[PDB]
RNA sequence: GUGGGAGAGGGUGGUGGAAUUCCCGGAGUAGCGGUGAAAUGCGCAGAUACCGGGAGGAACGCCGAUGGCGAAGGCAGCCA
RNA sequence: CCGAGGGUAGGGCCCGUGACUGGGGCGAAGUCGUAACAAGGUAGCUGUACCGGAAGGUGCGGCUGGACACC
RNA sequence: CGCGGGGUGGAGCAGCCCGGUAGCUCGUCGGGCUCAUAACCCGAAGGUCGUCGGUUCAAAUCCGGCCCCCGCAACCA
RNA sequence: CGGGGGGAACCUGGGGAACUGAAACAUCUCAGUACCCAGAGGAGAGGAAAGAGAAAUCGACUCCCUGAGUAGCGGCGAGCG
RNA sequence: GUGGUUCGUGGAGCCAUGGGGGAAUCUGGGCGGACCACCGCCUAAGGCUAAGUACUCCGGGUGACCGAUAGCGCACCAGUA
RNA sequence: CGAGCUAGCCCUGGCCAGGGUGAAGCUGGGGUGAGACCCAGUGGAGGCCCGAACCGGUGGGGGAUGCAAACCCCUCGGAUG
RNA sequence: CGAAUGCCGGCAUGAGUAACGAUAAAGAGGGUGAGAAUCCCUCUCGCCGUAAGCCCAAGGGUUCCUACGCAAUGGUCGUCAGCGUAGGGUUAGGCGGGACCUAAGGUGAAGCCGAAAGGCGUAGCCGAAGGGCAGCCGGUUAAUAUUCCGGCCCUUCCCGCAGGUGCGAUGGGGGGACGCUCUAGGCUAGGGGGACCGGAGCCAUGGACGAGCCCGGCCAGAAGCGCAGGGUGGGAGGUAGGCAAAUCCGCCUCCCAACAAGCUCUGCGUGGUGGGGAAGCCCGUACGGGUGACAACCCCCCGAAGCCAGGGAGCCAAGAAAAGCCUCUAAGCACAACCUGCGGGAACCCGUACCGCAAACCGACACAGGUGGGCGGGUGCAAGAGCACUCAGGCGCGCGGGAGAACCCUCGCCAAGGAACUCUGCAAGUUGGCCCCGUAACUUCGGGAGAAGGGGUGCUCCCUGGGGUGAUGAGCCCCGGGGAGCCGCAGUGAACAGGCUCUGGCGACUGUUUACCAAAAACACAGCUCUCUGCGAACUCGUAAGAGGAGGUAUAGGGAGCGACGCUUGCCCGGUGCCGGAAGGUCAAGGGGAGGGGUGCAAGCCCCGAACCGAAGCCCCGGUGAACGGCGGCCGUAACUAUAACGGUCCUAAGGUAGCGAAAUUCCUUGUCGGGUAAGUUCCGACCUGCACGAAAAGCGUAACGACCGGAGCGCUGUCUCGGCGAGGGACCCGGUGAAAUUGAACUGGCCGUGAAGAUGCGGCCUACCCGUGGCAGGACGAAAAGACCCCGUGGAGCUUUACUGCAGC
RNA sequence: UCGAUGUCGGCUCGUCGCAUCCUGGGGCUGAAGAAGGUCCCAAGGGUUGGGCUGUUCGCCCAUUAAAGCGGCACGCGAGCU
C-alpha cells in the first residue's frame, strides 16, 4: 500500500535545497556543519 | 416567503429554501463591481483561529456601497434586486444618473422602478439616506454610520433595523437591533426603512451537508472530548461539566460578561436588554 | 329603479389623551404597604408622598340609556 | 377445455378466550373531609385550561336557572 | 469481620460531647363550652435513660463488655 | 571610499537551560555551564583611579604563584567562595 | 524594580540601570559596608593604548605514546560505500 | 530537521457504466362567486433505490521464519455527495 | 577473562530439512553448443482481452540497439538476460516547458514590529496539470521521429514597397470570464450489414462449383464552396460617472432594425495534389520482406460521454485572475508611428533513448501490495465499462520428474433426517435477472415495497400494430401483439444477479472513527435552549507588528449543552459559579507626621513612625436551574384479614410531579404471573418490594433507516446424527538450489521414592541389540519476549482539583 | 517457578481410583408374592438424546438396566475452540 517515498522532484529541492537551506539561519548552519564535516554531497541529488 | 418540499427523501421533510421571487436577475453580477476572497479560518501564520471552518462554494464578492454620503444630491434608480452570496441580505443593483453603478443593500419596500438620494436634502421616503439630524424621530431606520464619515456598521443583517427614539446636542439616541439604547453622532449617515429579507430567519437548512455548503465544518462538542482537549472530558458514560462550564481556552460560557470595563466607548452606551 | 335616512355592522391604515409600571434628574425624611387584625414584602445602599423628563404596552372615562347595529358569535376614544 | 375439491400464500369480518389493567353498576349501621341545597357561610352553574388525597380550587370568558343596608 | 452514628415517658424528638437540671410536640386522664362529637379553653398524670461492669462524692451524661438499630465499605482477584 | 561572506579552537558582547546535587522538593545547586545570536582578531578583553583600604601605605591593565578553601556566603542545608 | 560582588534582604554599602523626581563646577563632587561627625582617598558622567595572556586548521622536534579489534571514524582512492 | 506518510484547509484540474423510482413546476380538464383542491400528461427533483469503475473494510476462511512489518480468497457498505 | 540476553569476526547445529514467491499449462521436432526441460525456430495445446493490449504524465536514469561473453547477479539451469566488456542510438520556429499571463501560496521598494537571529507588509516580482499561443497525413533506422524525409499548410520578429489612418500606453473601457443537474438540432470518432466492388486460393470426410467459403473495400488535405452552429444591433443628441484626457465605456432622449437579415468565428463535408492498401502463397528471418495489384477504395444502418461550445432549460449552495485581444484618448510625434496586403530575410535554450499497473517507479527482493490521465474491438445475455468466449496485441507467471499414504488447504457430490450443531445456522447452503399478476400492520401519507406470495422464460411456422431512417416505397434498424405447433429432466438451459417473515433494545435518518485486534448504542448531524459580542466586537494565534473573525454587523459572530419529529421538561438559590449593588466592613503601594530615635557646638543631615484619606478583591445585601448541583425519616390508622385515601412527630434550601420501571439501570434474582417451547437462567407482555430510573450529562413514544445487539418461525442445508467418496495445490519418492528461530555439554528409558516441594541425570527396581524414515503432540517445568497482573524504587510520564508554589491572561 | 509453569467452560482423546449408578454374587428385613429398604463382595464392561445458561453445576422434557462420584497442573490451548 501507499508507502512513504513518493518522490517528487520539485518537493525535494524547494525543501531540501541548496537555495532552501541558504535562506533560514537553521539553514545554514546545516551547510557549515556538512562542510565543516567534509560531505561530499552538501545537499540532496535532486535531477 | 419560504419554499418547502414533498419528503421524498428523509431531510427534504423539514428542509427549506427561500423565496427568489424578489430577485430581479440572477447570473449577474455587474462585473464593474466584484472582486474575490479566500481564507480557511485559518490566520495569517497558518492557524486556525476560528474553528470549523472550510468547504463551502466559491463566492465571488460584490463590492458595495456603505458610504451614501459622496454623491450627495445625486439621484439613482433601482435597476435591479439580485443575490449576495456574502450576507443575509439582498443587494440592489442601482444605476445613478452620472452613469455610476453602484451596489446598495436592499431595503424591504424597494420595487425596482424607483429613485433614491442621498443628502440632507432627501425626502424621507424608503431608500433615501440622510445625516440622522434631518430624520424625524421615530423613523425605522438602518445601514447607520457609527462615526461620522466611516462607513455604515449597523443594522446591515437581513431584516435588521434601528429607531430614533430622540437626539440630545451633536448626537441621537438609538435603539439598536439588540435593543440596546445608543447614542450616535448626528453627522452619520443612515438609510430609511428596515432591511428585509425579513424571512431570512426562518430558513431550515435540513441536512447535514446544507452546513457545509455554507462551508461551516462539523462542530464537536467539549463532552466528546478527552482532557488534553477541553475542561469537559473523560471518566465516560459521559458526565456533567463536573465544573462551571467552560471554552476551550478555559474561560466561563455562562454568563460571563466579556467586554471591557473602560472603553471610552461606554460613555454612549445606556442599555441592551 | 329613483330619491333619502339611522347605526359601536365587517376589513385596513393612522392617531389622541387619561392612567399604571419602569428609568433619569430634582427636592425631601422615617416609614411605606397591606388586613378582620396582621405578617410576608418595600425602605437611611434615601423608599412612600411631591415636582420635571423619558421608554413602553394595554384599555378607551364623561357622552352611555331601561339605547343602536348584526344571522349568530359578537361590535364602543377619534380620522380616512 | 371447464370442473367437486385438495394444497400452498396473503388479506378481511365476527365470536370466544387471556396474565394484567381502566373505569362503572350494585351491596342496613367501616375511614377522610363539606363541595352543593338558606350570600350554604367564597352566590351558583358553565366551556376550557392548569393544579390538588377526595369532594373540588384557581385563571379567562360566559348564563341568572343569583343578588332595601350603606360609599 | 472492618469503620461511623445510634438506643430517653405510649408515638416522634431534645438533652449526653461540658457529671449534679431530664425538656418539646402529640397522645392519655379530670374538668369547661355544646342538644351532642370534634375543634377550642382551664388543670393533671406519666421515665430510670437497651442492658452489665467500671470511674467518681454523684453517671442519661465519662469508660469498657455484650445486645439490638441505622449507615458506609468489602478493591487488584 | 568602505561594508557584506568564511575560518579548528581560543576572545568579548546580547541572551540563556535542564538532567543532576540536595539521598523527596520549591529557595539553593548544576551555572552564567550547554546551547543560540552578534562582533572581533592573530589574538581578544582590559587598561592610566570619582582605585584600593588602614599603612599617614600602595600606585594603569593583563597573566602566573601565594594569600586560601582564609574572610564571608548559605532552606547557616547540600554547597558556594 | 533588579543584576553584579563572597553578599540568598541581611545592619547592605559599593559598581551597573528599567521607572519617577532631579542639582552644582573647588566653598564643586564620588568613596572608605546602613546613618552622623571627624580625619583620610579619589576626581564619574568622552576616547585610544603595545608587551607579559588564551587557542592550534597549519609547519617542525621530541615520546618508559598505539602498532591494523590498537592509534584519529579513515595507514588502503572515508566523512566513502 | 521533518506534512514526499498521515490529518485539515487553500488554489487549480479531473472522474463517477448502465439501469430504477417519478418531487415541485408547467399544460389541459373538472370544480368554485373567486379559490383552495382533484385528476391527466408533461416534467426530471433527491446527503432517493439497484449496481460496475473508483472509495471502503462487514463476517468468515487462509496466511503467521508470510507473496505481504496489514496480504489473499469469499462475502459485504457507499457509489450526484 | 569463561560467563556481562557482553562487543567484533570466524565457523558449527537445526538439515540435505522447510522452501524455490500465485493452480493461466504444457507436449514434440529441428537448430546452436564442450554442456540444453529452461536459449532460437516450427507445430500443437492453454491464459488474459475496460487487459495481463496500446498510448500519456510522474518517477527511474542508459535499463534502449547490436557484437563478444557466463565468475557472479537470476530463488534450478542457462549457450539466454534488465548481468560483464565494447560500439552505436535521443535531430523540432509549429509537441512540452522558457526569452508570455496571472492563482493559492511565496517573496517583497514603501512602510511597520521585534533583545540579536528575525517577524510582518501595499505596489511590484516569482509561482501552474489553469488562461494565452503556429502541424496534419505517410515513409524511413538494428535503435529517433507531428523532430529526419515526402506531400500539403501555418506563426512571430526584422527590413522594404503599396494602400489606408490622428498616431501613440505601464493609463481608461470592453472582453477574457467560467457553477451544478438535465439537455435540443446537426455533425465526427467508432461500429455492424451488403445479394454491390477488388483478391491469392479452396470443394476435404456424407453433402455443396455456390447469388459458396475465408480476406479487404480507407487516410490526410490550404482557398473556394455547402451544411450545422456559436458570437453580434445601427444612427444621432445630451453626458456632471468611469481618481488626467477620451469620440471609447456608462447613463438619458429621439430615430430606424428586430430577424444571426446582414457582418463575423468555429465545426464538419467536399475538395488540387499526396498516401495507404488484406487473406494467402513464397522466401527468410530476436525482425518482417516479395507478391497478391494497376488492388477495391462504394451503398445501407447503429451512433457518442467527443465536436459546433460562450448552445438551451431548470435550480441555489450563486459559481478565479491576469495577459494575449479590440477600443479610447495622454504626453509625445506627426519625416514619425500605427493599420492592411505582398515580398525577402531572421526564428534561441532545455526535454526527446528505454520502463512506465511494472522484473526498470514506492515497497531492503526479478516482492500475489500501492501508482493520476486517454484509447479500449466482436458476439450473446433487458442495459452496461457487468459476465462468458474471442480480434489485434500480449502471456503460460525463472526449478523440475514421479508417486496417487496420513494430514492440510481450495472445491465437488451425498441415503434417511433437517439446527438435533453451536455462545450464535458461525459456516455453507436457499434465493437470485427480466416481464406479468399480486402485496398487510403501521405511517411523518413519501413510504412500508423487490413487502409477502405466485405465473412467464427455449425453438419452428402463420397472421399483424407502431416507430426510426429513407420517399409517404423497399431495404435496414428499434418496440411490440396475436395464432398453431416441436424437443428435453430442465429453455435468464453455461456465466454474472436478494433467502424471507414476526418481534424487542439502542441510535431519527445519509454520513464519521481507533492507518495495523473495536464501525458501534461512540462523533457528526439538521434542529431546541442558554450565554457572551455595539464593532478598533467578543473570541483565537502572535512579545509585538499584524492576522483570522470579516471586507461580516445581533435574522451576525464566538462559547456551552441537548440532538429529526411528537407530547413534555416539575420543586429547591441554603452552599458553589455567574449577574446586579454609588452604602458599610477590611484592604497593598502612595499621600499624612501625632509622636519617637542616631549623631553633630549648633544650623542640620539621617533613620523610624500613630491617627486619618486611600483601588480592585474578599466580607456583606440581593438575583439566578436548557448554571455546578440537590430533590427525606420514624410511628400510627378502615366493622374478617390485609392494605392505608387519613393522622402524628423529627429534619431540610427543598424533599422526585408527569412518564417510565427486574430496565444497555434489579443486588436478593433463574423475583412473581402470563406468552412462546415436549422442555425457555435468554426473549416478549405484565405486576412494582425502582440495592441503585426520571425529564436538554433530557423523560416517555415514534413511520422510515442499520454490515449494530437480543428473541421466535418458514424455507434450505455436511452445522449436526456420522461419516463416505471424488478433484486439484502441498505433504511423500527422485534430480537441482538450499534457509530459520534454538543450541552449557550429552553416552538424553519406565515406575515407586527422594530431592529447593512436578527427576532422562540421585536411590531401588523393572525394561531395554546398533541407526534411521514417515507420522502424533503427553514431557524436557519445550521456543519466543529481562511478566503488561501484583509489589518494590524516597524511578518516570499523561491526566485532575477548593494539594503547594509559581506564570501567562485578566 | 515474575531473564513467563496461558487462566474458566466447551470439544477431541482418554486413563486410573472405588467411597459402586447399573449389570453379577451375597446377609439382614418391620421380605407373602411381586416390589423396596439397608449393609457386605465386586472396577470386567456399561453409563442416552434434548430445552435453558459462556457456564461447571443446576432445573426441565422424553427415555433408560443405569443416566455414579472422583483423580490425572480444577487431565488435555507447541491439539482445537
Ligand atoms: N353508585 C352511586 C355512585 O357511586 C358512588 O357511591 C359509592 C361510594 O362513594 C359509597 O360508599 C359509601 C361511603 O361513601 C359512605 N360514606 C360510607 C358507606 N358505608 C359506603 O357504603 C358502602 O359500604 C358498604 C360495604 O361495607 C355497602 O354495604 C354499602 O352498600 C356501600 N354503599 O357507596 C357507593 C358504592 O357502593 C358515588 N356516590 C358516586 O360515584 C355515584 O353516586
Ligand atoms: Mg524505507
Ligand atoms: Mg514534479
Ligand atoms: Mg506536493
Ligand atoms: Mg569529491
Ligand atoms: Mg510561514
Ligand atoms: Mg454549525
Ligand atoms: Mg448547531
Ligand atoms: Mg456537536
Ligand atoms: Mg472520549
Ligand atoms: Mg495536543
Ligand atoms: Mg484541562
Ligand atoms: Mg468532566
Ligand atoms: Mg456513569
Ligand atoms: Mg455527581
Ligand atoms: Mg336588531
Ligand atoms: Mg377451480
Ligand atoms: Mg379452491
Ligand atoms: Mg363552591
Ligand atoms: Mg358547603
Ligand atoms: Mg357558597
Ligand atoms: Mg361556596
Ligand atoms: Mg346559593
Ligand atoms: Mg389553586
Ligand atoms: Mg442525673
Ligand atoms: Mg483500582
Ligand atoms: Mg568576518
Ligand atoms: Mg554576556
Ligand atoms: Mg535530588
Ligand atoms: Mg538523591
Ligand atoms: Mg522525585
Ligand atoms: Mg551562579
Ligand atoms: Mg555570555
Ligand atoms: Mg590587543
Ligand atoms: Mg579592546
Ligand atoms: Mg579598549
Ligand atoms: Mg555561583
Ligand atoms: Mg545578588
Ligand atoms: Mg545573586
Ligand atoms: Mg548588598
Ligand atoms: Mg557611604
Ligand atoms: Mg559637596
Ligand atoms: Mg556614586
Ligand atoms: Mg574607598
Ligand atoms: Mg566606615
Ligand atoms: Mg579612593
Ligand atoms: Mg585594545
Ligand atoms: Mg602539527
Ligand atoms: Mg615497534
Ligand atoms: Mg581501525
Ligand atoms: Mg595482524
Ligand atoms: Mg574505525
Ligand atoms: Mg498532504
Ligand atoms: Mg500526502
Ligand atoms: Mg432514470
Ligand atoms: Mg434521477
Ligand atoms: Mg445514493
Ligand atoms: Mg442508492
Ligand atoms: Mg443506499
Ligand atoms: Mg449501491
Ligand atoms: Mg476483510
Ligand atoms: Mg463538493
Ligand atoms: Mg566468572
Ligand atoms: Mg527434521
Ligand atoms: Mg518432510
Ligand atoms: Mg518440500
Ligand atoms: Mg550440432
Ligand atoms: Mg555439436
Ligand atoms: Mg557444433
Ligand atoms: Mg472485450
Ligand atoms: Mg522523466
Ligand atoms: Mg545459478
Ligand atoms: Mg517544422
Ligand atoms: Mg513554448
Ligand atoms: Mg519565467
Ligand atoms: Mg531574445
Ligand atoms: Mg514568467
Ligand atoms: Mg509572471
Ligand atoms: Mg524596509
Ligand atoms: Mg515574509
Ligand atoms: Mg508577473
Ligand atoms: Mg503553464
Ligand atoms: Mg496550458
Ligand atoms: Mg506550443
Ligand atoms: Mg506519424
Ligand atoms: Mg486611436
Ligand atoms: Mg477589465
Ligand atoms: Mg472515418
Ligand atoms: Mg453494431
Ligand atoms: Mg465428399
Ligand atoms: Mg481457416
Ligand atoms: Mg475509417
Ligand atoms: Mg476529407
Ligand atoms: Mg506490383
Ligand atoms: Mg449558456
Ligand atoms: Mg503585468
Ligand atoms: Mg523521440
Ligand atoms: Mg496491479
Ligand atoms: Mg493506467
Ligand atoms: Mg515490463
Ligand atoms: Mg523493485
Ligand atoms: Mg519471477
Ligand atoms: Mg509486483
Ligand atoms: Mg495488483
Ligand atoms: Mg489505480
Ligand atoms: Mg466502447
Ligand atoms: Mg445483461
Ligand atoms: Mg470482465
Ligand atoms: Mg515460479
Ligand atoms: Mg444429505
Ligand atoms: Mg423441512
Ligand atoms: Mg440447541
Ligand atoms: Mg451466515
Ligand atoms: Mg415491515
Ligand atoms: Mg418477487
Ligand atoms: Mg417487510
Ligand atoms: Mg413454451
Ligand atoms: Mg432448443
Ligand atoms: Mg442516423
Ligand atoms: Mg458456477
Ligand atoms: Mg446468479
Ligand atoms: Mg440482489
Ligand atoms: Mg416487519
Ligand atoms: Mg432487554
Ligand atoms: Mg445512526
Ligand atoms: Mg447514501
Ligand atoms: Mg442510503
Ligand atoms: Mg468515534
Ligand atoms: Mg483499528
Ligand atoms: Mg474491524
Ligand atoms: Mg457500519
Ligand atoms: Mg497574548
Ligand atoms: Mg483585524
Ligand atoms: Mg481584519
Ligand atoms: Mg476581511
Ligand atoms: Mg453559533
Ligand atoms: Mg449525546
Ligand atoms: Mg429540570
Ligand atoms: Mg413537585
Ligand atoms: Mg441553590
Ligand atoms: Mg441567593
Ligand atoms: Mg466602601
Ligand atoms: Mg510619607
Ligand atoms: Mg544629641
Ligand atoms: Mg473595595
Ligand atoms: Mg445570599
Ligand atoms: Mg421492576
Ligand atoms: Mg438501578
Ligand atoms: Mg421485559
Ligand atoms: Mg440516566
Ligand atoms: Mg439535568
Ligand atoms: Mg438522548
Ligand atoms: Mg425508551
Ligand atoms: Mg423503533
Ligand atoms: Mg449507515
Ligand atoms: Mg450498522
Ligand atoms: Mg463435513
Ligand atoms: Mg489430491
Ligand atoms: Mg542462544
Ligand atoms: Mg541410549
Ligand atoms: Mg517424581
Ligand atoms: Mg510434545
Ligand atoms: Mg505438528
Ligand atoms: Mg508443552
Ligand atoms: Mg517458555
Ligand atoms: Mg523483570
Ligand atoms: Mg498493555
Ligand atoms: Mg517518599
Ligand atoms: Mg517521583
Ligand atoms: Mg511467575
Ligand atoms: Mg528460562
Ligand atoms: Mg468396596
Ligand atoms: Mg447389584
Ligand atoms: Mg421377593
Ligand atoms: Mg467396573
Ligand atoms: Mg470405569
Ligand atoms: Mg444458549
Ligand atoms: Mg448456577
Ligand atoms: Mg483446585
Ligand atoms: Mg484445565
Ligand atoms: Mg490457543
Ligand atoms: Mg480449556
Ligand atoms: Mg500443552
Amino acid at each position: 500500500m501507499k508507502r512513504t517515498w513518493q518522490p517528487n522532484r520539485r518537493k525535494r529541492a524547494k525543501t531540501h535545497g541548496f537555495r532552501a537551506r541558504m535562506r533560514t539561519p537553521g539553514g545554514r548552519k546545516v551547510l557549515k556543519r556538512r562542510r565543516q564535516k567534509g560531505r561530499w554531497r552538501l545537499t540532496p541529488a535532486v535531477r | 416567503a419560504v419554499k418547502k418540499f414533498k419528503p421524498y427523501t428523509p431531510s427534504r421533510r423539514f428542509m427549506t429554501v427561500a423565496d427568489f421571487s424578489e430577485i430581479t436577475k440572477t447570473e449577474p453580477e455587474k462585473s464593474l463591481v466584484k472582486p474575490l476572497k479566500k481564507t480557511g479560518g485559518r490566520n495569517n501564520q497558518g492557524r486556525i483561529t476560528v474553528r470549523f471552518r472550510g468547504g463551502g462554494h466559491k463566492r465571488l464578492y460584490r463590492i458595495i456601497d456603505f458610504k451614501r454620503w459622496d454623491k450627495v444630491g445625486i439621484p439613482a434608480k433601482v435597476a435591479a434586486i439580485e443575490y449576495d452570496p456574502n450576507r443575509s441580505a439582498r443587494i440592489a443593483l442601482l444605476h445613478y444618473v452620472d452613469g455610476e453603478k453602484r451596489y446598495i443593500i436592499a431595503p424591504d419596500g424597494l420595487q425596482v422602478g424607483q429613485q433614491v438620494v442621498a443628502g440632507p436634502d432627501a425626502p424621507i421616503q424608503v431608500g433615501n439616506a440622510l445625516p440622522l439630524r434631518f430624520i424625524p424621530v421615530g423613523t425605522v431606520v438602518h445601514a447607520v454610520e457609527l462615526e461620522p464619515k466611516k462607513g455604515a456598521k449597523l443594522a446591515r443583517a437581513a431584516g435588521t433595523s434601528a429607531q430614533i427614539q430622540g437626539r440630545e446636542g451633536d448626537y441621537v439616541i438609538l435603539r439598536l437591533p439588540s435593543g440596546e439604547l445608543r447614542k450616535v453622532h448626528g453627522e452619520c449617515y443612515a438609510t430609511v426603512g428596515a432591511v428585509g429579507n425579513a424571512d431570512h430567519k426562518n430558513i431550515v437548512l435540513g441536512k447535514a451537508g446544507r452546513s457545509r455548503w455554507l462551508g461551516r465544518r462539523p462542530h464537536v462538542r467539549g463532552a466528546a472530548m478527552n482532557p488534553v482537549d477541553h475542561p469537559h472530558g473523560g471518566g465516560e458514560g459521559r458526565a456533567p461539566r463536573g465544573r462551571p462550564p467552560a471554552s476551550p481556552w478555559g474561560w466561563q460560557t455562562k454568563g460571563l460578561k466579556t467586554r471591557k470595563r473602560r472603553k471610552p466607548s461606554s460613555r454612549f452606551i445606556i442599555a441592551r436588554r
